[PDB]
Formats: C-alpha cells, sequence, structure tokens
C-alpha cells in the first residue's frame, strides 16, 4: 500500500554553510607525516548544505535524486530516518535495493519491489512496534540480498540534545557500493556547528542498476510524526585535495585546491 | 600478495581494524599487520 | 534456442557493471507503449 499522508508540502529550498563536513578514510592504507594529495568527488568546503527542516508542519520526503555523489547528515535522537532504497523508477519496474533494518540486523535485497508512494515503518510513540514494515511486499526477477550483523540500534521518538550524528557518505563506483560512517555528538540548536570528522568505511555492496532517484524513509509515528529538526544533504564535485596527516595516524587537516586560489597555492 | 626483501621488527604505532598497509613516502606498505595478528614495521633496506 | 535473449535497445550508452531488465516499451523520445506500435519496440532478442 503506497500508504500515503496529508501532510508533505512544497518548501522554500534552505540553504546553508558547508564549512568543513565530509571528510573520509580515502584508502585502507596508513600514511604519517606528510600532505598527501589525490582527487575526488568531494562535497566542496564552505558551500551550498541543503537544510530540510522537517516538524510536525512538514513533513519530508519527495523524490530524491542521487546526481553524481553525495552527502547525508543527520543529528538524530534515537535514529528516526532510517532506510535507504536507491533504484531508478521507485516503482515495481524499478529493481531497487532496499536498505533497512530489523532494529538490530541490516537487511538488503535488490530485486524488483512494489516502491510504493509511502510505504514505512509504523513506529508507534512510547514503544515503537513498526506496525506496517511490509516494505518487502514483491520480489520477481531478483538480483541480490544481503544480512549484515544485528546492532544495537534504537528508533523511537524523542528529543532533547543532538547527541547521535548519522554522518553517511553512500558513494558508487562501478556498482560496487561504499558505506561510510563516523558518530559525533553535538548539541547546537538546529543551527550547523561547523567541524570535520573522519567517515569510515562500514561496507560494500557491488550491486550495479541505474542508480538514479530514490526517497528516504522514515518512521511514521503510527498523525506522523517528526520534531523540531532538519536534515542536511549535499552533492559531491570531482577535485583535488591535500591532506595533512600526523604522526598519530589520523585525518587531521583537509584541504581543496579548487575552493579557494589561497587553497590552490596551499596544495600547489 | 607481498613478497619482498629486508628486515622485519615489530611496530610502535597506532594501527586501525581494517588496515595494513602503511606506505611511508610512497607505495612501501611501510608495515604488516601479519595475516594471524601481529602488527610490525618493515625495514626493507637491510643494509647495503 | 528461442529460450533466451539480450537487449539491444538503450537510450545513451553504458556505464560499468550495471544491470537492468526492464523491458521498456521503447522509443527515441519516452512514449511508453504497447508495442509494435509504430515508433515503440522492445530491446530483448532471441538467439536462434
Amino acid at each position: 500500500r503506497c500508504t500515503t499522508f496529508d501532510d508533505v508540502q512544497a518548501p522554500n529550498y534552505t540553504q546553508h554553510t558547508s564549512s568543513m563536513r565530509g571528510v573520509y578514510y580515502p584508502d585502507e592504507i596508513f600514511r604519517s607525516d606528510t600532505l598527501y594529495l589525490t582527487q575526488d568527488l568531494f562535497l566542496p568546503f564552505y558551500s551550498n548544505v541543503t537544510g530540510f527542516h522537517t516538524i510536525n508542519h512538514t513533513f519530508g520526503n519527495p523524490v530524491i535524486p542521487f546526481k553524481d555523489g553525495i552527502y547525508f547528515a543527520a543529528t538524530e535522537k534515537s535514529n528516526v530516518v532510517r532506510g535507504w532504497v536507491f533504484g531508478s523508477t521507485m516503482n515495481n519496474k524499478s529493481q531497487s535495493v532496499i536498505i533497512i533494518n530489523n532494529s538490530t540486523n541490516v537487511v538488503i535485497r535488490a530485486c524488483n519491489f512494489e516502491l510504493c508512494d509511502n510505504p514505512f515503518f509504523a513506529v508507534s510513540k512510547p514503544m515503537g512496534t513498526q506496525t506496517h514494515t511490509m516494505i518487502f511486499d514483491n520480489a520477481f526477477n531478483c538480483t541480490f540480498e544481503y544480512i549484515s550483523d544485528a546492532f544495537s540500534l534504537d528508533v523511537s521518538e524523542k528529543s532533547g540534545n543532538f547527541k547521535h550524528l548519522r554522518e553517511f557518505v553512500f558513494k558508487n563506483k562501478d556498482g560496487f557500493l561504499y558505506v561510510y560512517k563516523g558518530y559525533q555528538p553535538i548539541d547546537v540548536v538546529r543551527d550547523l556547528p561547523s567541524g570535520f570528522n573522519t567517515l569510515k568505511p562500514i561496507f560494500k555492496l557491488p550491486l550495479g542498476i541505474n542508480i538514479t532517484n530514490f526517497r528516504a524513509i522514515l518512521t511514521a509515528f503510527s498523525i506522523w510524526g517528526t520534531s523540531a529538526a532538519a536534515y542536511f544533504v549535499g552533492y559531491l564535485k570531482p577535485t583535488t585535495f591535500m591532506l595533512k596527516y600526523d604522526e598519530n595516524g589520523t585525518i587531521t587537516d583537509a584541504v581543496d585546491c579548487s575552493q579557494n586560489p589561497l587553497a590552490e597555492l596551499k596544495c600547489s | 600478495g607481498l613478497t619482498g626483501t629486508g628486515v622485519l621488527t615489530p611496530s610502535s604505532k597506532r594501527f586501525q581494524p581494517f588496515q595494513q598497509f602503511g606506505r611511508d613516502v610512497s607505495d612501501f606498505t611501510d608495515s604488516v599487520r601479519d595475516p594471524k595478528t601481529s602488527e610490525i614495521l618493515d625495514i626493507s633496506p637491510c643494509s647495503f | 534456442n528461442y529460450n533466451y535473449k539480450y537487449r539491444y535497445l538503450r537510450h545513451g550508452k553504458l556505464r560499468p557493471f550495471e544491470r537492468d531488465i526492464s523491458n521498456v516499451p521503447f522509443s527515441p523520445d519516452g512514449k511508453p507503449c504497447t508495442p509494435p506500435a509504430l515508433n515503440c519496440y522492445w530491446p530483448l532478442n532471441d538467439y536462434g
């Protein structure tokens, strides 16, 4: 069932600053004590940040395109917006990939999928039983299925500090699927703190479809529910970067070239 | 996949769980997390 | 071997390591059709 509700309006397209967030471990390889150069589809520093300021007045999941490198951020409160189904036509006639949980364990399938206009997690307000998580409806001419580890993973409706921070990068490479993660406990009102953190290679799935467009998945509080918050979106752009690696073997200072003529001479 | 020639000796470092290689100035791997749980350096220059 | 097929119709060129099954009622500018209505075919083709 496209169990699709009534409070989705068109937004004001609110944009913010992309100071230094979005750095990851570029390889499996140690370095130390240099400025190392390479080029990648990265988020440009200081640039726009797509802030999606979903509150009780506005639920936010439109059509969401990939468009050549992406970045996900959410100052979570017990991990509300889990679920990534990536594909082309977002229907039965897209073999897509469903990337969801049984609240402990990552369950992923890639197949023709009954991709409804709204399937979700019908999560309650005080306890959190996903009443209507029926997303594995149909699967024919399938391709793939994957199950990770059961790990500690909370759902329920909360507020307070922005203690959880899902910082995700989902990167493609010739079908291969690169999953980065880095935890960073923060608390600003919901204005964006600046900063920088290593993102770290959780996963690969080698899938390989027409990876065009998608949506998010949230937990609809069976009146749906989001609270006084947002979530931040970026794209990647293929430019060349210089990193300053310490003797402690850590990402410490990432500096682009093409942002700034200053940054160009720095990497020069 | 790494043959080579030199001297080995244990690390003094801050290694990572996914990690294997170190490539000191370039393409050298510098170190091995041994495939049965050790983490040592590399000094391929024996003496010469 | 009428059993097995390939596809020979697409908008544009391929990208490495990608699979799409979708037997589109293919047409040069969209047109979700009932083939073989004219300028509307399918990409699939047998082996013989």
